[PDB]
């Protein structure tokens, strides 16, 4: 069994960092992937970005790029934080774990597979909220 | 967002829009409106967590058939949105979740 929490501020001013935690209670980064995604009331889910034990920060390219994630195990935590934040990006974020599958369709020598990922445990996530007041 | 109706004790069954060019592998995902979202089948042939043995995709076997998510056996409980995220051989990172489907229940 595994326990994930959350945690973030809440209120911050537009323009600035936006930094949320999620610590891991029950299990070690052995073999656990993780990954952030945010939802934002009007629109669907969107999947923002992964880490795992490699640290190759892979986001997505309709973001600009514009959030890190980092992981420290002394904590036993990871944290994400966007900067330049937008008024217009109120949204609920989630922390959650992810595990990778590969596909095979052919010849394995030749490289005719495909990876993929899945996500099995997920959690509450934070409602945080940017305003000029 | 399309909605679809269902009546109670009959058998519903959601198509997601996007077509497959190749070998898929798609994961269902239920979320609940406040709750985080359940995942119900990852691999297209196989329930990924223990849950009531209702839910039913179909397997890829002779390429050229859809994607389908059969329940049997509605009750008032499954209302949720259903996500359909898809994965073939010919397109590469899939980075959308796809456009969720909205589930009304009649009675
Ligand atoms: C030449 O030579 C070569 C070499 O030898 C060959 O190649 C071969 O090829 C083939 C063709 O295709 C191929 O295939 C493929 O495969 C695969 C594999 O897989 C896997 O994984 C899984 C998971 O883990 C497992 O379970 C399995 O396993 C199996 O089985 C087998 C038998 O078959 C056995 O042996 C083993 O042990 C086991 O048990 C594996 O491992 C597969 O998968 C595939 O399949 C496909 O496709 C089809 C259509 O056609 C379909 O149907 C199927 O399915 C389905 O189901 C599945 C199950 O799993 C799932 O997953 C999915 O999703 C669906 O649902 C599939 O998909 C195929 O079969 C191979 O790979 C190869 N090999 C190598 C090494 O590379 C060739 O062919 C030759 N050529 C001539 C002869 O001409
Ligand atoms: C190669 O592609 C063709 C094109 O679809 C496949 O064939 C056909 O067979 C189906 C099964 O009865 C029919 O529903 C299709 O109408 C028919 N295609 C046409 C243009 O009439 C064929 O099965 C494929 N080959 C393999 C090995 O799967």
């Amino acid at each position: 069994q595994v326990q994930l929490q959350e945690s973030g501020p809440g209120l911050v001013k537009p323009s600035e960092t936006l930094s949320v935690t999620c610590s891991v209670s029950g299990d070690s980064m052995n073999n656990y992937y993780w990954t952030w995604i945010r939802q934002s009331p009007g629109k669907g889910l969107e999947w923002i970005g992964y880490i795992s034990d490699r640290e190759s920060a892979t986001y997505n390219p309709s973001l600009n790029s514009r959030v890190v994630i980092s992981r420290d195990t002394s904590k036993n935590q990871l944290s994400l934080k966007l900067n330049s934040v937008t008024p217009a990006d109120t949204a609920v974020y989630y922390c959650a774990t992810a595990r990778r599958g590969q596909r095979i369709y052919g010849v394995v020598s030749f490289g005719e597979f495909f990876y993929y990922y899945s996500m099995d445990v997920w959690g509450k996530g934070t409602t945080v909220t940017v305003s000029s007041a | 967002v399309r909605p679809l109706s269902v009546a109670l004790g009959e058998t519903a069954r959601i198509s997601c829009g996007r077509q497959a060019l190749g070998s898929r592998a798609v994961q269902w995902y239920q979320h609940r409106p406040g709750q985080a979202p359940i995942l119900l089948i990852y691999n297209n042939q196989d329930r990924p967590s223990g849950i009531p043995e209702r839910f039913s995709g179909t397997p890829d076997i002779n390429f050229g058939t859809r994607a389908t998510l059969t329940i049997s056996g509605v009750e008032a409980g499954d209302e949720a949105d259903y996500y359909c995220h898809m994965w073939d051989s010919r397109s590469g990172f899939s980075w959308s979740f796809g456009g969720a489907t909205r589930l009304t229940v009649l009675g």
